[PDB]
RNA sequence: ACUCUGGUUUCUCUUCAGAUCGCAUAAAUCUUUCGCCUUUUACUAAAGAUUUCCGUGGAGAGGAACAACUCUGAGUCUU
């Protein structure tokens, strides 16, 4: 997808952005029945494959969920822990090169390892291409230590400037206080891989990028060695091990250029991810630099930086379950049925019933005055007298609720443009990739939850690294760019975040029964009522109980008379 | 101007509002010293490029070291195989630069419906 | 389990090794792949290596082995024979020299490691040189064999014709060290073994005709054995080895039995995994299940490759019969070890490592615990025999016959022999073995002779441990709060117990001073210091070098220098020493313990000195191996033998004091000829005593060194860094930023890989390591060693040139503002005067 | 080369989770430290400690589908 939107940009001189809202307004989402269900849907984004190279993967590259019938390859219909042979998998790295770099080993992230940015992070210290961090100790006296005989001037001498890469190097050596401080000297001994470019050639070939060895013989360096038939014979049984099978098959190249593949591609098989955990441009703020890129995408590479690397310092093991898992339960409950249905059929569907939902919770006071379109904007059929207005407020959860319902509605409105032939599937991604890298500028939920100003500028970021490595060469400045898979896992993790935080304001708004500076406050009444509690507690039931405002009294003139630190015996 | 800012280093060293766009405050890069500022870019054999930028563009960029280098120790026995690999790809995405081609030098009958569409489109 | 003891106790089925070699080359991962081969239990996890012998943690993060760790291990030979090894995996880091030395003097072997792929290092061409020096056989293990394959992708030919230039440039360069010409290294004679640790393949010559005839069989493995390395071919229709070709495309034996398959084998197992691979490991015997051959392409090459090879036999029967028993190489060890060399009846008693004789064992490293607390002492029983309990007696390094002083009584707690991670705990350990002693930890600072109380009455110690490096970089330590400075105090004790060449000091001005060899070093030791020992805070200054005092010319006075009764009276004349006569005593060329014909034909000969001296020189600089000389050329008539022979002792005892500290600054004077003109003795030994010859000695030597002209003399660390072509300007930028120039720029053979020897000033050299890989984005790499002193840039004694406080002055006010800091940094005054 | 050998897939229930549960990564609450500081609701940005959320591994149990085509180790491994 990556190596094909980059002609179609380059292909279209002009591009179409989709229009957002790709709806009209107080238009009802088209039903599904009359208009998606007949229309044959225009063809998908898809990369022809050759037969004579990609044949391992032409049978079904592109399907739902490839080699899900395969029982040879993928354990069944749970689909995981799938099996690939070598050719399947050369032929995906081959594919996938453009995704990948083609780094063999990891030399060229020498302080720019994780843990080098938690030493950077515990030194209040940062890498000429590494994120800023705040201190983990304010340690201001500690920044200001005195001139004293150890680290006076003129006792220490000058040649080279102590940079804070040298700092990071050694944590241990040029720096004080290194608490906290993680340690990196991982030179692997660097991998010398020459990876063949010649289709036609001996697997195990002398390539000129290796310097040659020059043998000699000029000195007389002899050893043992026999003669022509001195005291030795071989049996006509015995010969080298493996004489039939060929030196280098033609499989011999890809599979050892297969070992120096990246992480996902140096595996015979493995387990199955989600969709949302496979960040395929984690590998590209991950490197040392853009080379030679403008500021505001320079900036981008920290701040994404800051943000894994705060990610990967504030891991904590996910804590024991007895996995309830949820939709099992609606399945065991009578309530709910299941069936297999079109995509876009389920967006149309839960745009209405989330359209129905918010106006629910809208005529929840029979209040007529606010109203809320198919877009899901709140607006007033007329002109808000105060009181009106006053009375008719949401909190930031029900905004906050409407906003994300508008940015799923916007989503499946562009699926149902697409499916409906108004946009090309190039354009459908195009605008998928605007929806999930402004939803600020077309939702305005950052005005109902401040933190999401984060995953704002996170996309933003996100935008920033894909288009500067997009937009490379001939492909020029154009809104052709449809890689929305970077910016649009960003929003679930947003969602599986605030998911709980609505689906408890919620079930208290929408419920039958609605529920809804103390330290001095804390251990003056609580004493007291306890004293009292107790007081009366062994005092005796008759009609003496009257005395208790008697004792009460007796507590506040003791107290008094300790305030004003004067005697205090009661006689009786 | 990189000894007075080197020295100044040392000197350091030894003594509401929704915006979006982030400020250009939080730049790190900025490097007092050439070392730094212009790293020496992996040219990773030639054979290895950066992912998300163009392939051929950086083989038009690459400094051509490794080129020449295997220009010198390359011999003619096999350079053969070079020369023919290299014009067959110069064929092979010449087929892809004619047969996929703009408007602007396509004629009406080697202009397909998607082309149509580019047309229209503009 | 018991029959590891019922072995220890026999001395002749006992190899004791070091598998020394390059950083980064496979060496701790061989002793896995033999841990792995022992335990089973001891699996190694399918991506991470094990690094079984890596025990502490700071070498577990840095991934660079940092200290040796003993291995205690039985192995299988090729004819099946237990034998008890002894392994000292040292460290490959040349800034980590300490430990090889100190692994090496308790080892008779030593097994080379050199990478497939990168050819001889710098740090093997000094570990040749000092295994040589210590008298030990060496055996080459070429290992990591898999890059010539998986990796390079050379054809069979190539990868023998790599192979072959990495062992002749070892025998070729070993030629220089090795005075004896029996050691000529080649895999047929059996020195060289070949290897890839990561996918356990290990082989012989011997060990794989073993493989050829347990299949075809009928096979005698020691002819075939021989005969398979070298340019000899095989010739399939008469099924004889031929120096000549038998086919216009012939292949040598060594490539077509042994290369070929191990090509094919591992082509199959990365290649074809699924069509072909049950084909040829059906050919081979080598079955395996489904779920062994679902598993990825690295541990399914080092399983089958396991499967295919076997036990790391090849290895075993290299290192039996080429490396001396302890019974046999305690001779030589001895005559290199010993002070008193085999003469002495201790030195007698050592040739033969009796284990019921006299127990004198040598301990030279400290492995501490896991509370840091105690030291666990590790040694060599070079004879006699060890008990739990037993009352021992442990000398130190300046004890002697003279000075029993320097001894302590102590009782052995527990004794144990440690394999890595855990340890065997043992009553008795025989001679020629290796044990970590217990409770001996106080009266020994790194080396010490264990011996036998009221039992060795003669007895003396063994040498000092000689280094190849010098600790050159020198950082200040204080405690954050002062509050606490005892605590640090047995910190730096326990960093200088456990480092063998770490050398604390204090100076005047209450200064805590800590030497080592390079930035990682330090590293380590102050990260120990730190999070080990002391548990404290420790500011530290930026890395700082120690430097040298030199002269050029002769004084223009003969100045001299009077005792306070103005009785006596010496002048003297300090002048440089010929071009190459300093390496020419440091490198224990010439000693003191020479007969003076000797020495006066070495200066006659080489270095062309009248005999009127050659005869009457008396002292070689500060301790033995000082590169200064003390000469006597007073004529006879004006200063009487007999008169003077009795400060002939005094005057050097002045002048080996005088030449250590130094008049400009406390640091060592080097390369300097001191002549005495004039000696006026009191012709009583009444006033002329030592307290008033040497004030008087090291004042004469100092007034001459500052009347000659002075210089200062900076250690110049060499530097070999190994970048692809395309990173080489990227060295000689950042070498020329730091007053460095390259020496050679060789492409290493067989590889694109160069190699970049250049010279760098040390205190110009911090931070390189790092200033290079970051420019050259990691591909780069460098290491670095002191190799000589030269003079600074200036001259150290001119007022006219004014020290800015932060930013570095030029060449020519350099060597004033080297000094002057130093001062500074002494505590001392600001200049220097002539009363000095 | 004789034997017995004997399923995997799928959907649930119940627990245990050491481990990058996850080669991915959100939100909330509380306690400190700053920033702001004009009150909640949003925040600020680091630390620590919690909780819910999206997922996961293992073990067992119960059904359903290939439950019956197989298949695996064992063996005396029978010219
Ligand atoms: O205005 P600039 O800062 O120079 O950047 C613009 C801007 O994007 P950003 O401002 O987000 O970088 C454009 O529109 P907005 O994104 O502001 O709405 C558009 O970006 P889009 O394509 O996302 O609309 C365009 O990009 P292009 O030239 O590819 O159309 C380009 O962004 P870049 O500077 O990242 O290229």
């Amino acid at each position: 997808m990556w190596i094909m939107m980059r002609r179609e940009k380059r292909d279209r001189r002009h591009f179409k952005r989709m229009r957002f809202p790709p709806f009209d307004d107080e238009e009802p989402p088209l039903d599904y029945a009359d208009n998606i269900l007949d229309v044959e849907p225009l063809e998908a984004i898809q990369l022809e494959l050759d037969p004579e190279e990609d044949a391992p993967v032409l049978d079904w590259f592109y399907d739902h969920q490839p080699l899900r019938d395969s029982r040879k390859y993928v354990n069944g219909s749970t689909y995981q822990r799938w099996q690939f042979t070598l050719p399947m998998m050369s032929t995906l790295y081959r594919l996938a090169n453009q995704l990948l770099t083609d780094l063999v080993d990891d030399n060229y992230f020498y302080l720019f390892d994780l843990k080098a940015f938690f030493t950077s992070k515990a030194l209040n210290m940062a890498i000429p291409g590494g994120p800023k961090f705040e201190p983990l100790v304010r340690d201001i006296n500690l920044q200001d230590e005195d001139w004293n005989e150890f680290n006076d001037i003129n006792k220490i001498i000058i040649r080279q400037p102590i940079r804070t890469e040298y700092k990071i190097a050694f944590p241990y050596l040029y720096n004080n206080l290194p608490h906290h401080v993680h340690l990196t000297w991982y030179h692997t001994p660097n991998v010398v891989f020459i990876k063949t470019e010649d289709p036609d050639l001996p697997a195990f070939y002398f390539d000129p990028l290796i310097n040659p060895i020059s043998h000699r013989h000029s000195v007389k360096s002899q050893e043992p060695l026999p003669d022509d038939d001195e005291e030795f014979e071989l049996p006509e049984f015995v010969e080298p091990f493996l004489k039939d099978t060929p030196l280098y098959t033609d499989n011999t190249a890809n599979g050892i250029a297969l070992l120096w593949a990246p992480r996902p591609f140096n595996l015979r098989s493995g387990r199955t991810r989600r969709a949302l955990d496979i960040p395929l441009v984690k590998n590209w703020y991950r490197e040392h630099c853009p080379a030679g890129q403008p500021v505001k995408v320079r900036v981008s590479y920290q701040k994404l930086l800051k943000y894994y690397v705060l990610n990967a310092l504030k891991h904590r093991p996910p804590k024991a379950q007895k996995k309830r898992y949820l939709f099992r339960s609606f399945k065991a409950t009578k309530f709910f049925q299941s069936t297999k249905l079109d995509w876009v059929e389920v967006g149309l569907q839960v745009c209405r019933q989330g359209y129905n939902m918010l106006n629910l919770l809208i005529h929840r006071k029979n209040l007529n005055y606010l109203h809320l379109d198919y877009n899901f904007n709140l607006k007033p059929v007329k002109t808000l007298t105060t009181k009106e207005r006053k009375k008719s407020r949401f909190g930031n959860a029900f905004h906050l609720c409407r906003e994300v319902l508008r940015l799923t509605k916007l989503v499946v409105d562009s699926h149902v443009q697409y499916r409906l032939g108004n946009v090309d599937a190039f354009q459908l991604a195009d605008g998928l990739q605007y929806i999930f890298a402004h939803v600020g500028q077309l939702t305005g939920m950052y005005r109902y939850k401040y933190k999401l100003m984060r995953q704002i500028r996170m996309c933003k970021d996100l935008k920033h690294l894909i288009y500067y490595r997009f937009n490379t060469g001939p492909v020029g400045k154009g809104p052709g760019c449809g890689f929305w898979a970077a910016g649009w896992r960003v929003w679930l993790f947003f969602m599986r975040g605030i998911t709980p935080l609505l689906e408890r304001w919620l079930g208290n708004l929408l419920a039958r029964q609605f529920e809804g500076q103390r330290v001095e406050s804390h251990f003056d009444l609580e004493l007291r009522a306890a004293v009292m509690h107790d007081i009366l507690d062994m005092m005796p039931e008759g009609i003496k109980q009257n005395k208790a405002r008697t004792i009460l009294q007796h507590l506040s003139e003791a107290w008094r008379c300790w305030k004003a630190n004067i005697p205090w015996k009661v006689p009786g | 101007k990189d000894k007075s800012k080197e020295l100044h280093a040392i000197k350091e060293r030894y003594l509401r509002k929704f915006v979006f766009e982030w400020d250009a405050s939080e730049d790190t890069s900025i490097d007092y010293n050439p070392l730094y500022k212009e790293r020496h870019q992996v040219q990773l054999l030639g054979r290895g490029f950066i992912a998300g930028i163009d392939l051929k563009q950086q083989k038009r960029e690459q400094s051509r070291f490794y080129g020449d280098l295997m220009e010198k120790r390359r011999t003619l026995e096999e350079k053969e195989q070079e020369e023919a690999r290299l014009r067959k790809l110069r064929k092979k995405e010449a087929k892809q630069r004619w047969d996929d081609r703009h408007w602007s030098q396509k004629k009406l009958d080697e202009m397909t419906d998607r082309d149509w569409r580019i047309f229209r489109e503009d | 389990m018991d029959f590891l003891a019922d072995l220890m106790d026999n001395s002749e089925l006992i190899r004791n090794v070091t598998l020394c070699g390059h950083l980064h080359h496979g060496k701790t991962c061989f002793v896995d792949c033999l841990i792995e081969q022992t335990h089973p239990e001891i699996r190694k996890r399918y991506d991470q290596d094990l690094c079984y012998t890596d025990i502490l943690f700071t070498e577990q993060e840095r991934g660079v082995g940092i200290k040796s760790t003993p291995v205690t291990v039985v192995l299988p030979d090729t004819k099946g024979k237990s034998y008890l090894f002894n392994i000292m995996d040292t460290p490959g880091h040349v800034n980590f020299s300490d430990e090889v030395t100190a692994g090496l003097r308790i080892s008779d072997g030593v097994v080379l490691f050199i990478d497939a792929a990168e050819g001889v290092m710098l740090n093997t061409e000094r570990l040749i040189k000092h295994a040589v020096q210590e008298r030990l056989a060496v055996t080459v293990c070429i290992n990591k064999i898999d890059r010539l394959i998986l990796e390079l992708k050379l054809p069979p030919t190539d990868a023998y014709y790599k192979l072959r230039h990495i062992v002749d440039e070892v025998n070729g360069l070993i030629s220089m060290y090795s005075t004896d010409e029996n050691l000529i290294l080649s895999p047929l004679l059996g020195n060289v073994c070949f290897s890839s640790s990561q996918y356990s393949i290990c082989f012989t010559l011997g060990s794989f005709a073993k493989i050829y005839a347990d299949t075809f069989g009928d096979i005698n493995y020691q002819e075939f054995a021989k005969r398979l390395w070298g340019d000899i071919y095989f010739n399939p229709k008469t099924r004889k080895f031929t120096k000549k070709a038998p086919t216009s495309s012939s292949q040598r034996s060594f490539v077509e039995f042994i290369l070929e398959p191990l090509y094919k084998i591992l082509a199959q197992v990365v290649g074809d995994v699924d069509t072909s691979l049950p084909r040829t490991l059906d050919e081979l015997g080598i079955h395996l299940t489904k779920e062994e051959l679902k598993l990825n392409i690295r541990p399914l090459l080092r399983l089958v490759c396991k499967k295919f090879f076997g036990e790391f036999t090849g290895f075993v029967d290299m290192c039996v019969q080429h490396i001396p028993s302890p019974k046999v190489g305690a001779k030589p060890k001895i005559e290199h070890t010993y002070t008193g060399g085999v003469d002495s009846d201790l030195g007698e008693a050592m040739s033969d490592c009796d284990p019921d004789g006299p127990l004198m064992c040598h301990t030279t490293k400290m492995y501490s615990t896991d509370d840091g607390v105690q030291f666990h002492a590790f040694g060599r029983v070079l004879s006699g025999t060890i008990h739990a309990g037993q009352p021992v007696k442990v000398l130190g390094e300046n004890y002697t016959l003279e000075d029993e002083e320097d001894s302590q009584i102590c009782t052995v707690g527990r004794l144990w022999i440690s394999v890595a991670r855990y340890h065997i705990e043992v009553n008795r350990v025989p001679a020629g073995n290796w044990v970590l002693i217990e409770g001996v930890d106080q009266p020994i600072v790194k080396t010490a002779t264990i011996t036998e109380p009221r039992g060795n009455e003669e007895a003396q110690i063994f040498r000092p441990l000689k280094f190849n490096t010098t600790s050159v970089i020198k950082i200040a330590v204080e405690p954050v709060n002062p509050s606490e400075l005892p605590k640090m105090l047995d910190g730096l004790r326990k960093v200088n117990k456990s480092y063998p060449s770490l050398t604390t000091k204090v100076e005047e001005s209450g200064e805590h001073v800590i030497l080592g060899t390079g930035e990682l070093y330090l590293d380590c030791v102050m990260h120990d210091l730190r999070k080990m020992y002391s548990e404290i805070d420790i500011k530290v200054a930026d890395p700082v070098v120690t430097f040298c005092e030199t002269v050029v010319e002769t004084s223009s006075l003969k100045c001299f220098a009077e005792t306070p009764n103005k009785k006596n009276k010496i002048t003297m004349i300090a002048e440089p020493l010929e071009k190459g006569l300093a390496e020419d005593i440091e490198n224990e060329v010439v000693q003191i313990t020479w007969n003076r014909k000797k020495l006066g034909e070495f200066f006659q000969t080489k270095y062309d000195w009248d005999l009127l001296a050659a005869r009457s020189i008396w002292a070689f600089g500060p301790d033995a191996t000082g590169p200064n000389i003390l000469v006597d050329d007073t004529l006879p008539s004006e200063v009487d033998k007999a008169l003077l022979g009795s400060v002939k002792d005094s005057i050097v005892q002045g002048f080996q004091w005088g030449t250590r500290e130094g008049p400009l600054c406390d640091e060592l004077i080097r390369n300097v000829k001191f002549k005495i003109l004039d000696a006026v003795v009191a012709q009583e030994p009444l006033h002329r005593g030592g307290g008033q010859i040497i004030p008087t000695a090291r004042r004469v030597v100092y007034s001459a060194f500052l009347m000659a002209t002075p210089r200062l003399m900076e250690p110049y660390y060499f530097v070999e860094v190994q970048a692809p072509a395309d990173c080489v300007s990227a060295v000689y930028t950042v070498l020329a930023r730091r007053r460095g120039h390259v020496t050679q720029d060789a492409p290493i053979p067989g590889s694109p890989l160069y190699t970049i020897k250049a010279f760098i000033p040390a205190i110009d050299s911090f931070g390189f390591e790092t200033d290079l890989r970051t420019h050259t984005q990691g591909q780069a790499f460098s290491l670095s060693v002191f190799h000589h002193w030269q003079i600074v840039p200036g001259d150290p004694l001119d007022k006219s040139i004014v020290i800015r406080p932060l930013e570095p002055q030029p060449a020519p006010h350099l060597a004033r503002e080297f000094m002057i800091k130093t001062r500074r940094r002494k505590g001392l005054s600001e200049d220097v005067s002539i009363s000095k």
